């Protein structure tokens, strides 16, 4: 199956079984932006739906499907490879809906569907967009769709925008100078210390900020569901050229994304960016080795690859270089293993942002 | 791995 | 090989590649109370080491191989499955002891040693003692050992105590109440609240506590590592009988660990207890799924039953009941996959 | 008789043994709320009582009768139905107002004035206003009102506002949830739970309030007296549009009332808000079996249907919704049980 | 039917509604000395069950013929009048007890049962025993008794001891004093003063004190359940010669009561003496309308009579005298509208029960 | 009356 060929058996193993729990469909429907937005992308389109076929690309429990079923679909194909197939199946039954959502358990590479359906419904993203490789899963499925069918959501935009954060680049040696000390209970470990800081410099980073920490307004890459293939998604290039709004160390890249329900009443947009209320999706962010310098007016240029590789996620590379200085640096990450940085406080803005006295701004 | 332990990450 | 066989392929991948990054190395040798016990029931137990020979069982980073040098050993043999024995490679070389530390890439069940040892050293504690099954490795490794070989560590006890935590019950409850809604966006999941609840007690929650919820003197069962199988790990039966000392509500029962060097010199004990120092184990509890009352003078009594699963962990079964009133608790816990709660 | 019709025999057995009892006529009269609130609207209306006819309906001990007297009344016709009537004529008797208040024993449906009046007192508000159905038979006398006559007091505002109260919903689901044990003593309750909630969460809650717990500003249904026909009673229709001035979890509604006098002096409130003095009829809340989520800007729109029923009381149906979401919550109530829990 | 002819139907519609409630059993069964004991005394009994046929009359949720079922019994019919019969029922089935006990809704007097039974178990006993009149329909269910059968309980003993109480007493008039006012809103009060003395002593007090109270020891009324008839109960005499064992005011009479389950095995004691842990019964106090001044070694003498009425309670009469003096007081009280005073704080013992320095043993 | 609302008393 094309999906067994593309990915290794222990990753997925993980992966369906992490889907099968309940307390984490729990955390994706409590995350109100995205179940909301969801719902009413699906609602506020009803004539997308109404007496329409849905089919539901890892439906999980089932709940995209029911809004499916409240904007008027007459049959929809909920498809879902962990064992929560199960529990969906107890769901549309408790909820007198056997006869209008049918539950097929397993890959949607490897199902069949009784028929054709207008219109696919799907959450195919993960963090950064492309991890989990889901996206693969939700193109693969239009095999299934009618010519002129739709898609929910239809489009995909990354954005990157470098930033500055000294704290977190610096945090990278302070953890990894654990190792340089020369009598670790009698033993000298000083000769581990770069090594723990290549360990620390492949993770992305997953947490959220203040967006004054971004040095330059963000560039998109668009991904077009109803035209891409499962291949444009192995090999995924995205150039950048960043005029610099500030000045300051740039210390690496910060992704978010947004995705668009373009319905035939109105297109509904749903937004991880940093200037929108925080989702569990959060935002991702990949530090350069070595920080660059630029000044505002310059361009900082360079590519961020991302390789498809077969645990479901992608192998990082970005390089990035100051044209006007030539000054360059790079990083290899691993999506699959980000470190998960986030603490619950507000982010602080970076320092040096006042331009009036806080002191006279004290009392208003 | 921390993406094989938790694909989607926890939101309070 | 004997792991293969009791070990599922996608779980020891994962198992290794986490063992794999130095950040969690870091996160074990920086436990001052486990890294500065080994290193003292080492060190003061020089005669155990002095001009042995002596195994090390998952050396990771190789800190425990370190610390019998430091105590005389002649030669060292540092087994270990994870690209870690890379690592622990480099620091043998950065500390000049290539001429007694070896370094031994693989799974301890997989390799061959060129001689026999008289003692094998190990960490393989993990959560409630059992979880990962590296205890059956430790005991495989004994294939290596002397006649008159020792064990560092010697012995391991597993307690057990009922405690009570209403604060605890009600937070795992009112998650598993989530899918007791009847109009979720509109959408009824109550059909799923039992399966929810099953669920979220289906974790035993990691963290620690103070020995004020705990409403009995402890039970515990001990695991003699000089003397016992591979075998004697897979099925693990613990019966209990607490005589109760307070009244109120049982919500599930506690587990911590002590193991014990008993070297020639003296006997040195590490303990996870919660009336002593955190360690990186913290504490373990099972919560029952509904507590059940007792009284003063009462007896809580039952059996938790602990059946090694190809996961590298336990399926854990735990039913007690309050003999003056015949109320009876039945749970079936995952201890691969716990709620690490300390915040 | 219309009260008879209305009322199982049962309830009214009970009902006028209750108000029988001395203790029970203090603790009204105590409310200093309460009945200074009556005392100053009446005399300070005593243009609506001088050299007027009265009747006051269930005048109990008569204290609202004596007020009048002191506003100046010529007449004051006094029903009562339960055996207080006797020691209101005792009260009469040793206050020496024979000549101005005239004890009639009876229910105000059954028993016969001499004249019409050209005034009705009465306090016939139950918790939540409507309990005990004596709005009715306050509605009933008005066929001994002349054609513009007056009524005291004159109209009656009832709040509804969504509230969050965590630590109440886990009170009353902690209770009902006993009934999920399987094994109590060795016994398997679990079977019961749902019927526990049920039946639990039927109980309205009686005790006070903070305020700052309340997501929204009320909606009010006003009942006039002057206006309304005792009929209007049996099934009262309240609709409701929230708009939530803050997020979290809607436990319920909460309820209150107002009543006013309306004298030709001056208009007169007494109220049992949660931002007032306490009276003896306290607040009420009706929960929810599930709270819903709301978003500040959301809109909780449903109905409070309010079905009179022949024990003096109401069964109380709340269908509330938030609109943006589609979650609904739905609930029937029992006003005349309810819990206290002050 | 015998309960229709003696029990007014306004009295028994308020009484089936009140234990038609779920949160009513919940009480009960929550009072571990209650529950806990029963069934003690039923499953260590266990010959008096095993293979038997059993009665369980009143049975509300149920819960004593589960305890009956654990003990071996053949087949249970659990008669309930109120509409908890119903939920017995449920639970009869979740339990997968439906070959073993019969739930049979309605009133003992007026049922059916299929055949006689080897034993039978309630718990009739209301607050000072004989309220709600439920003893006489637990021995009208002898009917349906085999000659040898047994009952449990099988005998019930009232305990009545006089007590000192100053507070109590004075605190009638502290709330009678209410009406003695000559100008409550510009009303003169104090003619209805003696009228709410009056209907306060009517009042039986429904609470627990400090035995230290207690002027004598108790005289005990039993009942066997075993020969007692209905009858027995229309008119209960109740003498008293109490031995003063301290001087001081007698006040009135505290009664309590306990029951015992005498079986093969053992008999077994549920008590609700002020001695014993409170249960949901706590004890009852009559006042007398005027104190009796009594020295210790004197014989305080009387009746406490008990006459049944329609509303499935007692009226209560007490009589007592000082026989060295003649001091005599009386009063009639209504056990059906007793005042419930129980507050929850620890009952404070009688002033001047010191006989060492208090200061002395601060530090015992 | 307080018998015929509750004739048993509650217990905490
Ligand atoms: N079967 C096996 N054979 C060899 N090593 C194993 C093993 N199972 C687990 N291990 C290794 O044992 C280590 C346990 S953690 C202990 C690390 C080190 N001894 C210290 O005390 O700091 C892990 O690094 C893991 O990779
Ligand atoms: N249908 C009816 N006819 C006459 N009296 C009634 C009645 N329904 C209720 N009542 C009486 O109305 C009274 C209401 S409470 C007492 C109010 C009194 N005015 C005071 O302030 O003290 C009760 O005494 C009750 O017995
Ligand atoms: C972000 C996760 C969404 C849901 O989709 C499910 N899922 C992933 N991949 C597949 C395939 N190939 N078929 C069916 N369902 C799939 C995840 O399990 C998750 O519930
Ligand atoms: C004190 C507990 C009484 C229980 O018994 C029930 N009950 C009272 N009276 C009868 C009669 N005559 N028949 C059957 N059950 C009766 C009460 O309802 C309560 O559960």
């Amino acid at each position: 199956s094309v999906f067994s060929e593309r990915t290794e058996e222990s990753s997925a193993v993980q992966y369906f079984q992490f889907y099968g729990y309940l307390s984490q469909q729990q955390n994706m429907m409590q995350d109100y932006v995205r179940t909301g937005t969801y719902q009413r992308a699906i609602l506020q389109n009803h004539t997308d739906f109404k007496d329409k076929i849905v089919l539901d690309v890892g439906c999980g429990s089932g709940i995209l499907s029911f809004f499916a079923a409240q904007a008027g679909a007459r049959k929809i194909y909920a498809v879902e490879a962990s064992t929560m197939a199960q529990h969906a199946e107890v769901l549309v039954k408790s909820n007198n809906l056997t006869d209008r959502i049918v539950v097929i358990p397993g890959k949607v590479e490897e199902v069949s569907l009784p028929e054709q359906v207008d219109i696919i419904i799907s959450e195919p993203m993960g963090y950064m967009l492309f991890n989990e490789r889901m996206l693969e899963s939700y193109l693969h499925a239009k095999k299934y769709l009618k010519p002129s069918g739709n898609m929910f959501p239809t489009i995909g935009d990354v954005h990157l925008a470098p930033f500055t954060d000294e704290q977190l680049y610096m945090e990278q040696f302070t953890k990894a100078n654990f190792w340089y000390q020369p009598s670790f209970h009698g033993v000298d470990l000083s000769a581990l210390r770069g090594a723990a800081v290549d360990e620390y410099f492949r993770q992305p980073v997953v947490d959220t900020f203040d967006i004054r920490i971004l040095m330059a307004k963000s560039v998109k890459y668009t991904v077009n569901f109803l035209e891409a293939k499962e291949g444009d998604l192995h090999r995924i290039e995205i150039p950048f050229k960043f005029h610099m709004l500030h000045s300051g160390l740039v210390h690496g890249l910060a992704f978010w994304f947004d995705v668009a329900f373009i319905g035939s009443i109105m297109t509904v947009w749903l937004s991880t960016a940093p200037t929108e209320p925080l989702t569990h999706w959060y935002q991702v962010r990949c530090l350069f080795q070595s920080p660059l310098f630029a000044k505002a007016g310059d361009t900082l240029s360079g590519t961020c690859l991302l390789i498809a590789n077969k645990r479901q996620s992608y192998d990082i590379s970005i390089v990035a270089q100051v044209d006007q200085t030539g000054s360059k640096s790079s990083n290899l990450l691993d999506l699959k293993n980000p470190f998960f940085r986030y603490t619950g406080t507000t982010p602080s803005p970076p320092p040096g942002s006042h331009y009036t006295s806080p002191s006279e701004n004290m009392w208003n | 791995s921390t993406g094989g332990k938790a694909p989607r990450k926890q939101l309070a």
